[PDB]
């Protein structure tokens, strides 16, 4: 008669690594590294994303004609661009402090897009709605939807004197532009004066702009330039616009609602009606392991990214049949 | 000492194996397995608890005249990634060896506990298996499992049969 | 780790010991005497607790305070530090020059 | 006869955690984390801090009337602000490179507030000491203490010509401003010409300023703005001021003495006569333990900060009575 | 093996217990306790020295149009805090595990030292105590602790007493 | 008749540190810290570096007369400056975005230097080759080698009109400058106008400059200043220059070829014909160890820097003879 | 167990020393020291693998109006340097402790291997050494090293000699 | 970890061994021969020290240098590597193909 001790051994294949040993076979092990994903865009906690299609942040904010479908969206969890995003500023120029605007917009959960200056009645003594062939839509010449191009009426370009008092309860994002013709003939035909200024002031912002007329290389087919600017109005604050010429006045502004956990990602994936807790640009890592090696960019409570190819822990015995 | 595990132990990390006039079979040990799984569950919980979540690690954009800032942000991101990759791999190696050390200690503790229970009333074999100097039925085997091997009652025969050596 | 420290048929004489060496502040201190070596008193860190030998009978209030991380004893003698908050003779490893 | 071996058991209930076990009872333990503090602003190596109190860096350096008491300070160990430090630039405007000045002042151990240009005989042909209601003192209009406002005399405003040669053995922090009136009437009434300029040049500084006239929202009751500038003269260097108008001329400057271990903190604690080696906004720290969980901000040799709530270590046996 | 610690002993960490015809009580082992204290003090010095002092880490201000730099600075601060919090907690776990194993090894080493000294002159028992087969007075008991237990001076006379069992 | 077990012991004196004990003598150990170097600048991966000697990046790019010898270099592995290098802008003035240019040039592996504009035929109507005593060479007044100073001809200074089409397959680095005289008399004598302008434009760049005239402290004997600017041309892009005065025209440009692993370092070491895989501003590294403590700055594949003075691993037993 | 290391043995880390009527000398257990230096090599391999190569790490220049960004760059460089100095020193300490514990374990395992191979047929002297109850010529001395000691070939003689003990 | 290597009644013949595999540069290297197996010569990292068998009698100067991490032996044979700075046979684990 005999009794004796032992331990469990079975025909498993998992292998783990120790400090002294490598490729040691074990009975049961926990995979601590995620390496799979569903590969889609998903509803992050019940709120759908903002699906910027052809156009990027510049074309979304300025109102590029090629993505007019974005004007009905009002709230989102994260902004998703595509590598094929190119329909930003249709008219060549420089978007001043554009990276800062992207930083500001990465923390916005929703906004209310409203008409800051009524096109039909705010500019009684000017010509409203100039169009450019660089921003053509449906075969006709067109222009942004959020910015209004002002010119002379009846042979004169009077002074502009307009302001907006932020009686919304939230920050309002105001955008405008300034034009830089290529020759004095265009300046005279448009604004009827060679020297012009643009002045923008608020309780916190103050700046003065002057046009610069010079011949330049052609971009998008145009020899001129438009420079775009922006400021954030604090509640109860007033923004004043004064210009002798070269103004591209605002038409639509955004009352911004701040949030947490949002951001901007660039992805080629598609969208489907699925809830997820973690989202990479590649697909949802909907798993509970501590580490992942799929992508460093994340939105939500995601596992920590490590360049490792595997991380397996021992939750069992050595096996030696 | 123990030359590999038993493949006939359907249940339990650790257990016993016996043969006598009433048959043979395998059976797990509840307390030793409970202690082992408790110890390992603590390591898993610590790993999951002490490693916080990665909230919204989105990117950033820079102009053509902001190359210095762009390289600084890239240096920050790469440095943190390299540190946490090193921490993750070292942690996994550390917790792995303790587990294999914890499992070995648990089995050896079981072996010594059985030896003390039998109180040198059985021949000891290096493979980890004891041979009684007396008849040991299922009640005797369960008594060894129950941690209450009745040495005084069984020692009566051993006092004689052990001289057979 | 080090410490520095510095009779008649009447009254009591005050003596003090000062911490020395690397961050001694984190270690408990005690006093000893030799005629054999024996402990006299000890104080834990931050003055949480005090212990005394049988001869003290609860007299000789010890304290420690800011100035030069000193401790005072009052109504050859040596002081030592230990990392254990106990008066046990065995826990002392660093000793003074004696006075 | 019998002998036995064992270990110590104690009626103290410290508990510790390990990799395999949690809440393990140990006879002795040492806490590696400090959580107690004095709760007062103490003296650091024998030198009292610069308790700005009501005013902040901007008001302290421009010398606005509300904290004239600070003008007698010459040496300190750290600068202390308070949550209600609201008195800065009493006249609305933009303090340009303000955060750079704060960083520069974060390394100064002392300075000498000396008079670069004497108000009595450095501007013989201009009116000296203009006042404004935005910097009222004792119910009577006043202005900054370290800057001088210059204005026409006898219906004229001659060109400014002054320059200063740094015969001090240290750097001199020079402060000035450029005024931007609200309308042409104020420009004419004060300086007697619509187009004016200010040029400040040194051996490594060169910049020109021009007024900008526009209607702005009233901040602190004024529709004008003063933009505040600064530069650091190198020892032996010369600085030249030229202005056709719109100059808030320098009056007092600071010969800076650099140092180490200084900084700016925001604290609500009270002052006291105690000395310390480490200081936090919460209070002083009187321990040599390796860790800390009081405040991330530190001045002096402070223990390292960690988010832990307990970091006990085992320095004793296991407790199994 | 040993069934818990001793509450009667006051001095020392590891100690002995004895009772004979001329007394009873406890006594600590100075040599073992002092070495252990040196080991723990070494760890304490290592943890204090290998961690640097936060000389000065005051805050920083950023302009409205410098939020990218503000977030980068915030990211740097949070990343270092997370790394140091993780290092501090993991270090504490590692030192605690080593210290507790160190105490257990020390007790076992002294137990082996007692065994080597006595060399089967006493009947070893599971609880860790040694019961002699011979008379052992205070001088004998003191010699055991001092490490000067003369074997023949106690062995030969115990032969008949042990055989009588 | 006996047999038994033991282990090796030798004469070693190597000491290693452990968690419980310090200064432990071990039979065998591997030092993991490298501290030895040869103290020379060596060729990195077969390509020699660019040693600037007297000049710095500003002097080398702008063609300072003392840098005439560097004009024949084409390719390098890294740029080396010296502590005694101070021949930069021989004419005082600010080099705008100078640190960005150093960052750009840190990633360039080669460059081809060509005459962007011809001194003999591209400026018919202006006098070319002004000289100044601040940039003297060989005992005579001289000027930069990559820049050309334009000046009136026969009492006139017509408008400049030049441009360039980047028909290279690479980025082209164009440098120029704007001159800021010290008084109106110099302006009139040199350019025959009081108010001048300079405008540079491309598909990606747009900028205008205006002179600033005012008395300044003498640096290198000059009360005037020249500001230096630069831009990078994309392939196929065109750069246009307009100026009626105050232009320090470009004469030689560079075509940039990008590369990986380059950098700029400041070194006092000599040069030799030797190969290395790791290099520091002190000297070469010759080792496979994982850590080093020689310098933080490195070029190539170098061991990680650590402040530790000794890192020894135990690859042997305790030495207890 | 063993008082100290040997100085005459040079063939390896672990080895035996023996004496008999035919000769005496030293020898190293090739299997054991191979299994050991494999472990050391794995440690060395891990270190060089986890410690990624440090590529170009040149500095940056900052304008006089860019002191904040200069300090932020300085903070990042100092912070990573402190973290990596801590990681390097801690790793060395952990590796050294494990290696020395590993070596102690191997010596003990080798010692037990010799004891078990002899089937408790030789008296344990303590001191780390054995004394045989039977004469063991060079053939037997080589047999214990090969791990093929034949107990029954000497049991009768060993039992016969044990009577005189 | 690996290594690669490549007679008459007169003179002496040169032969060389070269490091192979993962960063063997860190590892000590030596020579061996079989008719049984026995060591011949060995050299340390950085060429700090050299060791020889009894037959060498101090002849046959050994050396190594950067080029191809090669080492040379001159006035079946194998070469092997070891972490340990010694000539002992037992220390060596990774072996060449023999030549
Ligand atoms: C939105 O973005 C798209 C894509 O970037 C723009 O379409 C592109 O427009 C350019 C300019 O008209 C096209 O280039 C032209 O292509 C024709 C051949 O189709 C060629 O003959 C011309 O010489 C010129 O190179 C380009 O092909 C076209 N790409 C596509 C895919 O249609 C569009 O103009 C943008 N719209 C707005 C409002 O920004
Ligand atoms: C995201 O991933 C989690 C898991 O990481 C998913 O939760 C899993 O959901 C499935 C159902 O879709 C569950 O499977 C079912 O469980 C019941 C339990 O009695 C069993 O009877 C069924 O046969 C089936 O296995 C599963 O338990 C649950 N949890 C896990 C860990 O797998 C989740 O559905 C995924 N999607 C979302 C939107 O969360
Ligand atoms: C470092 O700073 C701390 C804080 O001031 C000092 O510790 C404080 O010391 C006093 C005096 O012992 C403690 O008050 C005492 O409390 C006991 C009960 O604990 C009571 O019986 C006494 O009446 C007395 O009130 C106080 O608790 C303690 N505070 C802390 C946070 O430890 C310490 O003395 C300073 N040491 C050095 C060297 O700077
Ligand atoms: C120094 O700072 C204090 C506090 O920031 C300033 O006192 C505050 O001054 C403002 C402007 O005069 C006061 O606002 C006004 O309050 C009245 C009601 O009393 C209201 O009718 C007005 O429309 C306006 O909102 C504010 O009440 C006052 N607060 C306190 C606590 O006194 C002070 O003016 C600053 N002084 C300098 C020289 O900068
Ligand atoms: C290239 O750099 C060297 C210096 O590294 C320049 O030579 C230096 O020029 C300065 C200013 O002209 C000299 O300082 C002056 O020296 C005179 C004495 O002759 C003294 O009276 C003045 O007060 C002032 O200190 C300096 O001595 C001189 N150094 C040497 C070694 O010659 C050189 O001009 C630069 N060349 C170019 C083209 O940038
Ligand atoms: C690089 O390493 C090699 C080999 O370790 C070095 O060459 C040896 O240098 C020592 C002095 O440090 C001399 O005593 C040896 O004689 C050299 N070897 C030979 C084969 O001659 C070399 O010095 C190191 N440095 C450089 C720059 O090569
Ligand atoms: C192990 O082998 C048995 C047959 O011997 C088989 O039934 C079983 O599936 C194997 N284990 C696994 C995990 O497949
Ligand atoms: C471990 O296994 C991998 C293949 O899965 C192999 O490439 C590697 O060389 C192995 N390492 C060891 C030490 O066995
Ligand atoms: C024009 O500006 C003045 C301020 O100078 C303001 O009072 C007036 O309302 C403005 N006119 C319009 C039509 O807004
Ligand atoms: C982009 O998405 C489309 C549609 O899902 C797919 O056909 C294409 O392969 C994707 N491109 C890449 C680079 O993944
Ligand atoms: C432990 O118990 C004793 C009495 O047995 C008591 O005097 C002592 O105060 C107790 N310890 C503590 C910390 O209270
Ligand atoms: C141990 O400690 C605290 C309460 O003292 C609590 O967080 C915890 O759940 C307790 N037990 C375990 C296993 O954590
Ligand atoms: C200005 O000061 C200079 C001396 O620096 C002097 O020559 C000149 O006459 C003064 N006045 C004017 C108008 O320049
Ligand atoms: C600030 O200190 C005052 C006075 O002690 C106290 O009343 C107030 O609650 C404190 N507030 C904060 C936020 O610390
Ligand atoms: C150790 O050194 C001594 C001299 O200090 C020497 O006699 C002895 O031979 C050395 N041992 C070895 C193994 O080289
Ligand atoms: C002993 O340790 C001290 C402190 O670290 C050190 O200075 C000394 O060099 C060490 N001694 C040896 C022989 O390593
Ligand atoms: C100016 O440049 C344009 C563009 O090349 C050219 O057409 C024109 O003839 C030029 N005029 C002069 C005066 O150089
Ligand atoms: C550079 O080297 C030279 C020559 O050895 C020496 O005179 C000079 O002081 C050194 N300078 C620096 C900054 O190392």
């Amino acid at each position: 008669d005999t009794i004796c001790i032992g331990y469990h051994a079975n025909n498993s294949t998992d292998t783990v690594d120790t400090v002294l040993e490598k490729n040691v076979t074990v009975t049961h092990s926990v995979n601590l590294l995620e390496d799979s994903h569903n590969g889609k865009l998903c509803r992050l906690k019940g709120i759908a994303p903002l699906q910027l299609g052809k156009c990027n942040i510049a074309g979304w904010i300025l109102g590029n004609p090629e993505c007019e479908s974005l004007l009905s969206e009002r709230s989102w969890s994260y902004i998703v661009e595509t590598p094929n995003s190119e329909n930003g500023t249709c008219f060549p120029g420089d978007f001043i402090d554009y990276e800062e605007l992207r930083e500001q917009l990465s923390s916005v959960s929703s906004f209310e897009r409203f008409e800051i200056f009524s096109k039909e009645s705010s500019w009684p003594k000017h010509t409203t709605g100039g169009v450019t062939a660089a921003c053509s839509h449906a075969g006709k010449s067109s222009f942004y939807r959020n910015l209004l191009w002002l010119t002379e009426k009846d042979g004169s370009y009077p002074n502009l004197n307009n302001s907006y008092v932020n009686k919304k309860g939230k920050e309002v994002l105001v955008l405008w532009g300034v034009h830089h013709p290529s020759n004095i003939k265009d300046q005279q035909t448009l604004y009827q004066k060679e020297n012009a200024y643009v002045s923008v002031v608020s309780s916190n912002y103050n700046r003065r702009f002057t046009p610069e007329i010079a011949e330049r290389p052609k971009v998008r087919g145009q020899a001129g330039r438009i420079n775009y600017y922006w400021t954030l109005l604090k509640p109860g604050d007033t923004i004043m616009f004064e210009a002798n010429g070269n103004l591209i006045a605002p038409w639509y502004a955004f009352a911004l609602s701040r949030g947490f956990g949002s951001g901007i990602i660039t992805s080629n994936a598609s969208m489907h009606e699925c809830d997820t807790k973690c989202q990479t640009p590649q697909g949802a890592i909907n798993s509970s392991l501590p580490f992942q090696n799929i992508h460093p960019i994340t939105i939500g409570e995601c596992p920590k990214y490590v360049r490792s190819t595997k991380l397996r822990m021992v939750t069992g015995l050595r096996n030696i049949p | 000492f123990i030359e590999g595990g038993w493949t006939g132990m359907i249940d339990g990390w650790y257990g016993y194996h016996w043969q006598n006039e009433q048959g043979s079979g395998y059976a797990a040990d509840q307390k030793s397995t409970q202690n082992a799984i408790n110890g390992i569950t603590n390591i898993v919980n610590s790993v999951i608890e002490k490693m916080n979540t990665q909230f919204t690690a989105v990117g950033k954009e820079f102009n053509n005249l902001e190359k210095r800032m762009e390289n600084l942000n890239k240096k920050v991101d790469d440095g943190f990634l390299d540190i946490w990759t090193y921490n993750a791999e070292l942690l996994v190696l550390l917790i792995n060896e303790r587990t294999l050390d914890f499992h070995d200690s648990n089995v050896k503790n079981l072996y010594e506990k059985v030896k003390n229970q039998l109180r040198n009333n059985a021949k000891e074999i290096g493979n980890g298996c004891f041979e009684f100097y007396h008849k040991c039925n299922n009640e005797c085997m369960e008594s060894v499992k129950n941690g209450t091997y009745d040495y005084p009652k069984y020692s009566e025969e051993s006092k004689l049969n052990r001289e057979k050596i | 780790v080090q410490l520095v420290e510095s009779v008649q048929p009447g009254g009591s004489l005050r003596l003090s010991c000062a911490a020395s060496g690397k961050y001694v502040n984190l270690m408990s201190l005690g006093w000893f005497r030799q005629a054999g070596l024996e402990a006299v008193a000890a104080i834990s860190f931050d003055g949480k607790k005090t212990y005394y030998a049988d001869s003290v009978k609860g007299r000789f209030t010890i304290s420690r305070d800011n100035s030069k991380n000193t401790l005072y004893l009052q109504m050859v003698y040596y002081c030592a530090a230990s990392v254990v908050d106990s008066l046990g003779v065995g826990f002392y490893s660093y000793w003074g020059q004696g006075t």
